[PDB]
């Protein structure tokens, strides 16, 4: 798989090496040719992985978030080029030089063979993201979203790095396949309870679950549009990922263990929805969305069944296209009125029509309109729940409205309407724009077209 | 056509009864499908009838792959992870066979049930028992593994139902 | 006469059946002309700045941002733990979790339960 | 073979054009209104075939054309009932449909 | 079902006959049409119920046309107050509404009359609830109401408009979209219901009383 | 209706109940009851799918007026004599429910008057 | 902001708002697109008591309805075959309990 | 120019999806499924020949 | 088509119609400079009055702060044309 | 066509539209009437309703209180 | 709307805004003409009885009782004018209306069509920017050091002014913009 981890590795020197006015071209055509050269990760088998070497495999759960990865690279670099006109070339290729060693730690973590390593690259995506938010930010809120960031992911994180060490003393392995193979079942012991809540919590933490959630709205809204972009679409999905590969060892205490959570995940689902209905920021809108689609997923973990598996596969997905088109909407909107307040700029449709229905597509994808994969994520979780229980339909129906509710308000107040009187620097949409639009909502209409490829190693 | 296997996809002797119309007027029914098959099946038979000679100049096979029946998870030492890779990837095979097996079965069900109209209930009873049979089997083997599913876990699965078994069967045969 | 009307806080009163504006004081009459004019200096200076030819952008509102960060950044530094705050965050953010654990928790006790005494009905429950 | 199929898919199909053409020059002009009111006028006249076919014959079909997904055990293919109420209720609304963009050809002509 | 169904045409045609706006009145119309529809599914009529609403197609979408001609000649005005007498203003549209309205309230031999006339025998002749029964019955009555709340306040009378008259339906996008729609009000339900088979056992042998229930409640 | 006149305001279990019905034996006044006919077999209707509830008793005109319908398609016009007869075998369907509801009605009625006369005998 | 003025000339006509003026910690709650408070023909607690009675005496009459159903004085529905019992779902090696209609 | 319409967008499609269902949807088992034709008391099978009985002795009481 | 492009001389020519079909105004008397409170003698009732007549005649509302200030014809036809922006 | 404004009058109408009106008021009335003329029985019914206070005791089937 | 507010509303205007909302929910209830114009002259001699009264208290207190008999006997739905606040077609053309800064944002292919336009527009433009600075120094004369009392603006004193806050008011949209 050396075949993607060197081309970006390369990405690098040639990125530093480039004249002043040709990074942005270099990077982004060369970043589009990786992404290309990922997409062959996506011919998976149906039994086992693809065990490329010693260190690195993939299977049908991981091809997709590399795929999602290299391609959400190049859409970072339109969004980024704009915001950064009147910085040194110096400090442009260092911004440059930071989203690539993002994606090169992504793709190695991904892909990572055995627990430490991929526990190494997990932890090590937070340098450049916390460089990037305290760096590039706008405001002075950019420092405490850092500290909050990174404190956040290290206090569950460090617990995680403990028991894996204590897993390898006892068993002897960390391989993945090893730990698959030769799963034994962990009896109901305290010492057992704790490690558990050593192995889950650093994920729950990264998802994140209802309660330890608040660093996401702070990181989410100060960084820049490319920082938001890649802690939406991706840096949410470790979670995830880590879940779903690491209970394996956990059960049969998952099915007691996951009590907690799971009420967390579902009642947290109906109050961040709420949050949604009374924002008054767009970018803090976006991010509570994000904390109520990642609490159905962490749902569709705990439960471990088949289908919910897939829908969670399907969901992580769904979410992180529709997200980083959310963010680059509102973007948009920030560059031209230099306010983040919904209410500020209003009757955008009048004004720019092809960037209107832009918003009206990314709100339909959000609130999980058919067939889009959104809405079969989302439906293949809500039908494992229901096998689980009777009583989610509730829950589930109320989230589905709430949801509905707040994208269509958010529509509304910012399209409908309206113009504001005063407001006179809205000029036409660039293309640039426009064809980061179309780029972040074309693959996922041709993704519901062939699901399949999203639905995860269940399928 | 014989594309497929009639003995898998069984279908009835499709009798259809004969035009007697009891009156002189025209019927609009059968001079629209003069019309309809004048102007457009002619012209698709002949395209695919070109396309079909076409594809008679150049012929070439695919074969079905075959596989082994190598131990399965039964004979397979405690901790030796040759035997149980090939036992694993061997289960997992049959586990996709099967769900074909049981599509295959729905899929007559549904066909039944289409097909026989207003009658389903009584004349799709066959098809019925088909599929509880299969799907009791298919519950009982596979049901309740969850994610992170093995050849391990079904292996415990069918001992202790055995063990169950052998416990009633047994208590039965102390009366 | 007539059957009153009684206004409540989703129907509110009307102002021509409020009797605050049929007995005037000119104190009153004061307020209101103050009231006018600050309303009216507001104006001017939204005006003055919005009919500008050589202005582009965004006429900066301090009442929107005032109000933006009222209800956002201004909420943590003016709170104290009283016993309504307490009781409050206890309730909601503690009883929906214990109350729909208990329901959850119950409905699946049931459910196994008749799962191990053999009768659920589970013919055709393939996928799960 | 049997054009019940054949119409009853076209007759879905055929309405499809014209949204595949609202990227033509056509329409940014002023005969797209008539094109998509002789486009439903059009689907109503073919619909009205298969409608003939049930009431002589009764026929009934259903059509699983393309395949989607296969989970494990279930298959989500893209199947149209053409029964009695769809073969029935398909006509009347397409008649409707165009008698309603008749008028609003009239109704909506300063928009 | 039944439940449901009763309750919301009782309730939707309750409100129709008070309403002024006219599209108002005929949107009641229709949810009361509808909670007919489920009446109908409630006690086990399923094709009635199909039959009811491939009728109910032709003569409410013409009567919303009727509206929006009325509307558009009186300069966008939607309130029955401010109509006079368009009656011999407007000819075409007078006697496609007055048509529409009595295949609504299911004047004999209509495309109205071979649904809900239908409808209401099997209801009378069901073991149904006698609430239920009661409420479509009285639903039944206020349709024809609120038919001649819009025909008496539209039609009839003198003028109520501004002075300027701007009344023209001399088009023949209107006219003729309207008369296809009027053919099908009048010929449809003799169509249609005498070419599909029979879907269900027929009511042969009813009360004399009871055969002309939604007359006698339609003329009251 | 009248009977629910009777049934929900006078002496109710003088009424026939619609549900629990009959409750009498089928011979309790009968010397002599003839079965019913039924002109169409089973595989007939079957192979008419006419529906599960159309299979009754007059199922033979039923079908009889669907051939008709199908042989003479263009002329929806041409089955009156077959409605008719069905609607007509209906009708006589119809009436004889009606003789079975009015027998058990007054056959409660005879058993609530014996008993109570065998009642007032017994009070002497 | 539905109970503000509509005739008076608003900085922002749609929201009803002027610059610079305090904005209500609830305004968007109140954006009228949303909860209204502007006062009723009818006083609040009288609508209420006259929904809450219509709604419960429907409950009540369908209640009492169904416990006094309707029907015709009529019998039983008889169809031949021991009311169809092969064609009700089948199981054909049972011979049920004959159902025999008798003429009347 | 007088029948463009018909022949590109009534032709075109239906000739494009008979030849889809002829040759590629119905090449699969039960894709296309058909309800089955009814069979009444008279009729003679195109294909077996036979003749279905008449249906027993009407009592033909009018 | 919609309604045609009302002019000045329309609007002129119709609120002097409606005026003149005022059983308290004297129609040789009432110009379009005429004052409605010295020159024909009338109270507040009576413009408020006339106002809700010219409403009623055009078709649209005017508020109560407008209206109240309207006491010649020619400041009606002013105000009707600055709302319906006829420029001829 | 083209039609004026009139200020106070009544519209100025086509003959066409008069015709059209008329002829579709009459095809309805025609169609009532002659579909009443051939199916009075869809309205009126068909097969008489017996009462079943005039069968006799024997008929039903009933002893005369006897046994 | 036109007009600038006071700071508060007069008796005889509360009693004239009384006598209009009378009047239209009258007609509200009244749907025929000469039933409304009936019952308006009744309502017109009821209003004219008092208007001679001399002492304000009790005139106020008649007021009060009126307001209170009117809410009582509103109408639910009183007819309103289809592009008046409530009416059915209030904000209906609102979606059509673009404002004028939008054309400096114009291609020049697009302004290559309409060239008289642009040139009028220029125009306009060097009108408004040659007035903008006399328009200020006069709003800043007129005064008083403590700010506006009321927003009533002054019109133009000299022969080659303009009324001071004028740009936005012309260049309105238009009723129906499309
Ligand atoms: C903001 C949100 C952050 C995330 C929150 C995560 C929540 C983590 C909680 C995990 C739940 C399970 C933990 C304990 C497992 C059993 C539950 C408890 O009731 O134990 C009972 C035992 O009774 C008592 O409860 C024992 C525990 C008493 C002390 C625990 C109370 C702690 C208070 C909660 C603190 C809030 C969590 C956050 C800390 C910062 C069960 O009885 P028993 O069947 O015999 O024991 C089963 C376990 N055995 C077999 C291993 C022995
Ligand atoms: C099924 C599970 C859920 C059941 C429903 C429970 C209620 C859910 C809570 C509703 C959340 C609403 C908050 C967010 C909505 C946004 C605010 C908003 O939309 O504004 C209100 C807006 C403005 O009102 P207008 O009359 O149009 O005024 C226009 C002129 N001024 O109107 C609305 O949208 C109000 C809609 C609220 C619906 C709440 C009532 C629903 C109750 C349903 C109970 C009946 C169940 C049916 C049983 C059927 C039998 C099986
Ligand atoms: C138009 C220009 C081209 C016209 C010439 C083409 C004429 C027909 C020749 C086409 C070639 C034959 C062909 O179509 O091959 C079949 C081929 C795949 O076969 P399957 O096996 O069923 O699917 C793969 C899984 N096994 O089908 C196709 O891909 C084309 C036909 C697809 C149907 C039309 C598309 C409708 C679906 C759109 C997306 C809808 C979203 C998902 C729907 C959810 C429904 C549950
Ligand atoms: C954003 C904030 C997130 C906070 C997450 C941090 C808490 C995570 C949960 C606690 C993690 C500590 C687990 C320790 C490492 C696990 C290794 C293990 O399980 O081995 C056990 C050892 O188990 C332990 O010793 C665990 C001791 C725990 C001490 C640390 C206390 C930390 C706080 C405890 C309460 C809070 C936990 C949940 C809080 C959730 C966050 C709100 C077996 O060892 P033996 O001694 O050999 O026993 C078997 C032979 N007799
Ligand atoms: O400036 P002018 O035009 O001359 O105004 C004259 C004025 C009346 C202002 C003047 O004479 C004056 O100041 N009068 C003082 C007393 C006075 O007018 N008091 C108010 C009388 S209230 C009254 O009685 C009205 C009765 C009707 C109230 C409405 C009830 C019906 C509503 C239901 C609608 C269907």
């Amino acid at each position: 798989m050396l075949k993607i981890i060197i081309p970006t590795t390369m990405l690098l020197p040639m990125t530093w090496m480039s004249k002043h006015n040709m990074i942005w071209i270099n990077a982004t055509v060369h970043s589009l040719l990786i992404s290309l050269i990922s997409l062959s990760l996506l011919n998976q088998l149906g039994e086992n992985s693809l065990n490329f070497s010693l260190t690195f495999f993939s299977d049908s759960l991981s091809a997709p978030l590399l795929v999602l990865t290299t391609w959400l690279l190049p859409l970072m670099l339109m969004a980024s080029q704009s915001h950064l006109s009147k910085e040194t070339t110096t400090r442009k290729k260092l911004y440059i030089t930071m989203l690539i060693l993002l994606q090169l730690f992504l793709i190695m973590t991904f892909t990572a063979t055995e627990l430490i390593l991929f526990y190494i690259l997990f932890e090590a995506t937070l340098v450049p993201t916390l460089i990037i938010i305290t760096r590039w930010g706008n405001q002075t809120e950019r420092l405490n979203a850092g500290l909050y960031f990174l404190f956040y992911t290290l206090a569950g994180s460090l617990p995680l790095l403990v028991a894996l060490v204590y897993i390898q003393n006892t068993t002897g392995s960390l391989n993945f396949l090893i730990i698959h193979y030769w799963s034994h079942p962990l009896s109901n012991s305290w010492s057992n309870i704790f490690m558990w809540l050593a192995c889950i919590m650093a994920f729950m933490v990264k998802m994140p679950l209802y309660g330890l959630h608040l660093w996401l709205p702070k990181a989410h809204v100060e960084a820049p549009i490319a920082g938001s972009m890649v802690l939406a679409a991706v840096l949410l999905k470790l979670g995830g990922y880590g879940m779903m590969r690491i209970t394996t060892i956990l059960n049969p205490l998952t099915n007691y263990m996951a009590y907690p959570f799971l009420m967390l995940s579902m009642w947290g689902m109906i109050m961040t929805s709420s949050i949604c209905l009374r924002q008054t920021d767009l970018k803090s809108l976006i991010a509570y969305s994000s904390v109520s689609h990642m609490a159905l997923v962490i749902v569709a973990i705990m439960i471990q069944t088949p289908w919910s598996f897939m829908g969670a596969t399907a969901l992580m997905i769904a979410h992180g296209l529709t997200s980083s088109m959310l963010f680059c909407l509102a973007n948009t909107n920030y560059e031209r009125v230099h306010s983040r307040t919904m209410i500020l700029a209003r009757g955008l449709q009048t004004l720019l029509p092809l960037m209107a229905t832009w918003w009206l597509v990314a709100s339909l994808t959000n609130l999980a309109l058919p067939p889009s994969i959104n809405l079969i994520g989302e439906l293949f979780i809500i039908t494992a729940s229901f096998s689980w229980s009777n009583i989610t339909i509730i829950l589930m129906g109320m989230n589905m409205m709430i949801t509905a509710l707040y994208s269509l308000y958010m529509l509304i107040t910012t399209q409908r309407g309206k113009y504001t009187h005063h407001i006179n620097n809205i000029k036409p949409s660039f293309t640039r724009e426009n064809a980061l639009m179309a780029l972040h909502i074309l693959p996922l209409l041709l993704l519901t077209l062939n699901p399949k490829m999203i639905l995860g190693p269940l399928y | 056509p014989d594309s497929w296997d009639k003995d898998v996809y069984p279908e009835p002797p499709r009798r259809t009864p004969a035009p007697a119309p009891q009156t002189s007027l025209p019927n609009p029914v059968t001079y629209l499908t003069k019309i309809f098959d004048l102007l457009v099946d002619r012209p698709v038979t002949l395209a695919r009838e070109f396309i079909e000679q076409q594809h008679a100049k150049n012929r070439y096979y695919y074969y079905h792959r075959e596989f082994r029946r190598v131990p399965d998870i039964t004979e397979c030492e405690e901790k030796d992870i040759l035997c149980m890779f090939e036992a694993e990837m061997q289960w997992r095979r049959d586990y996709k066979v099967d769900q074909e097996i049981v599509n295959i079965i729905q899929e007559r069900l549904k066909a039944c049930q289409q097909r026989e109209g207003e009658s389903y209930r009584q004349n799709c009873a066959k098809e019925l028992e088909q599929f509880t049979q299969v799907s009791k089997a298919f519950q009982d083997r596979y049901s309740d593994l969850g994610a992170h599913y093995s050849a391990r876990k079904c292996l415990a699965k069918q001992k202790q139902r055995m063990l169950a078994e052998r416990k009633a069967a047994k208590e039965a045969a102390a009366a | 006469s007539f059957p009153k009307y009684k206004p409540s806080r989703l129907a509110t009163l009307p102002a021509t059946l409020d009797p605050a504006e049929y007995d005037i004081s000119p104190e009153t009459r004061k307020a209101q002309a103050e009231r006018l004019a600050i309303r009216s200096r507001l104006k001017r200076e939204y005006l003055l700045q919005y009919n500008d030819p050589n202005r582009l952008g965004v006429i900066e509102d301090p009442a929107l941002i005032r109000w933006t960060y009222a209800r956002s950044a201004n909420i943590y530094p003016n709170f104290r733990p009283t016993p309504k705050t307490s009781l409050l965050g206890a309730l909601f953010g503690i009883g929906p979790l214990f109350f729909w654990y208990y329901v959850f928790k119950t409905d699946r006790d049931k459910k196994e339960k008749l799962i191990q005494e053999g009768k659920l009905d589970q013919t055709f429950n393939i996928s799960y | 073979m049997n054009p019940f199929a054949s119409l009853t898919l076209t007759t879905l199909t055929i309405l499809t054009i014209p949204i595949m053409m609202s990227n033509s020059n056509i329409y940014k002009t002023n005969l797209y209104p008539n094109y998509v009111k002789t486009t439903v006028s059009y689907a109503f006249t073919l619909s009205l075939v298969p409608l003939l076919m049930f009431m002589h014959t009764g026929q009934e079909m259903i059509i699983s054309n393309w395949h989607w997904m296969t989970l494990q055990t279930v298959e989500l293919s893209l199947s149209f009932k053409m029964d009695y109420f769809s073969v029935m209720f398909i006509p009347v609304a397409l008649f409707v449909t165009w008698s309603i963009m008749e008028f609003s050809m009239w109704y909506m002509h300063s928009d | 079902t039944l439940c449901l169904g009763a309750i919301t045409t009782l309730f939707t045609a309750l409100c129709a006959i008070t309403q002024n706006d006219i599209k108002k009145i005929v949107a009641f119309s229709t949810s009361s049409q509808l909670g007919l529809m489920m009446v109908t599914i409630g006690i086990n009529q399923p094709h009635l119920a199909f039959l009811h609403i491939c009728m109910h197609a032709f003569f409410k979408a013409m009567l919303f046309m009727c509206s929006g001609s009325i509307i558009h000649s009186l300069n966008d005005e939607q309130d029955i107050r401010k109509m006079g007498g368009l009656y011999k203003a407007m000819p075409f549209t007078t006697t496609a509404l007055i048509i529409g309205s009595l295949a609504l309230t299911g004047m004999p031999y209509l495309t109205g009359f071979y649904s809900k006339d239908l409808i209401i025998e099997a209801v009378n002749m069901s073991y149904t609830n006698a609430w239920a029964l009661l409420m479509t019955l009285i639903a039944t009555s206020l349709t024809a109401a609120y038919s001649t709340r819009i025909i008496f306040f539209a039609f009839l009378g003198k003028p109520r408009f501004p002075p300027l008259v701007l009344i023209n339906e001399n088009n023949p996008l209107l006219i003729n979209s309207i008369k296809r729609l009027l053919i099908g009000s009048i010929f449809a339900g003799f169509i249609i219901s005498n070419n599909i088979p029979p879907m269900t056992v027929p009511n042969t042998t009813m009360p004399l009383y009871m055969k002309m229930t939604a007359l006698i409640v339609t003329i009251m | 209706g009248a009977h629910l006149a009777r049934r929900y305001l006078g002496d109710a279990s003088k009424e026939p109940d619609p549900l629990r019905m009959p409750t009498f034996p089928p011979d309790y006044g009968f010397p002599e009851r003839k079965e019913r006919e039924m002109v169409a077999t089973q595989q007939e209707m079957n192979d008419a799918q006419l529906m599960l509830q159309q299979r009754d008793y007059c199922a033979h005109y039923l079908i009889q007026l669907l051939k008709c319908k199908r042989d003479s398609f263009p002329n929806f016009l041409a089955c009156k004599h077959e409605q008719h007869d069905w609607d007509y075998c209906e009708h006589l369907d119809y009436v004889k429910r009606m003789k079975e509801f009015e027998r058990e009605r007054r056959l409660l009625q005879r058993k609530k008057r014996r008993e109570q006369r065998e009642a007032e005998m017994a009070r002497g | 902001q539905q109970e503000r003025d509509p005739w008076y000339d608003w900085d922002h006509p749609d929201l009803r708002l002027n610059w610079g003026e305090p904005i209500h910690w609830d305004l968007d709650m109140y954006i009228r697109n949303r909860v209204d408070t502007s006062p009723t023909p009818v006083s609040w607690n009288t609508m209420c008591k006259h929904l809450f009675g219509f709604v419960a005496f429907m409950l009540f009459m369908f209640w009492v309805g169904e416990i006094y159903p309707s029907y015709q004085p009529v019998g039983p529905k008889q169809y031949p075959y021991n009311d169809l019992y092969l064609e009700r779902g089948g199981d054909p090696t049972k011979e049920p309990e004959p159902v025999v209609h008798y003429e009347i | 120019r007088h029948s463009i319409f018909a022949v590109t967008h009534v032709l075109i499609p239906v000739w494009i999806i008979h030849y889809y269902l002829k040759y590629h949807v119905t090449a699969k088992p039960y894709t296309v499924v058909e309800r089955k034709p009814r069979i009444f008391p008279g009729d003679t099978i195109l294909e077996t020949g036979e003749v279905i009985p008449l249906m027993k002795e009407f009592p033909d009481q009018h | 088509s919609d309604a045609p492009p009302l002019t000045l001389e329309a609007i002129k020519d119709r609120v002097l119609y409606v005026l003149k079909l005022y059983d308290k105004i004297d129609p040789e008397k009432l110009s379009v400079n005429s004052h409605f409170m010295k020159d024909l003698g009338l109270d507040s009732l009576d413009q408020v009055e006339i106002i809700m007549a010219m409403e009623d005649e055009f078709g649209f509302e005017i508020p109560d702060i407008d209206a109240e200030k309207l006491m010649c014809p020619q400041e009606i036809v002013d105000y009707i044309a600055d709302k319906k922006d006829v420029y001829e | 066509v083209h039609i004026e404004p009139r200020y106070r009058q009544f519209p100025q109408l086509t003959r066409s539209q008069l015709i059209q009106a008329e002829f579709f008021s009459a095809t309805m009335w025609f169609w009532i009437l002659w579909r009443f003329w051939h199916d009075s029985d869809a309205v009126l019914g068909h097969f008489p309703y017996p009462d079943p206070s005039q069968w006799t005791d024997e008929e039903l089937g009933i002893l005369p209180d006897d046994e | 709307a036109f007009s600038a507010p006071a700071a508060y509303l007069t008796h005889q205007q509360k009693v004239l805004r009384l006598y209009k909302r009378a009047l239209r929910h009258l007609e509200s209830w009244c749907v025929h003409r000469d039933k409304y114009r009936y019952f308006a002259c009744l309502m017109r001699a009821r209003f004219d009885e008092h208007k001679n009264e001399k002492d304000m208290v009790k005139a106020t207190q008649l007021l009060r009782q009126a307001e209170e008999e009117f809410w009582y006997g509103q109408h639910p739905q009183p007819y309103i004018f289809p592009e008046s606040p409530g009416g059915t077609s209030y904000e209906r053309y609102e979606c059509y209306k673009v404002p004028e800064w939008c054309l400096d944002d114009w291609h020049p292919s697009e302004k290559a069509m309409y060239p008289d336009y642009f040139a009028k527009r220029e125009q306009w433009k060097r009108l408004r920017r040659e007035s903008w600075e006399r328009e200020v120094k006069q709003l800043q004369e007129e005064t008083p050091p403590g700010g506006p009392r009321t927003e009533a603006l002054p019109p133009a004193r000299k022969e080659g002014d303009l009324p001071p806050l004028w740009w936005h008011i012309v260049t309105r949209p238009r009723e129906r913009p499309m």
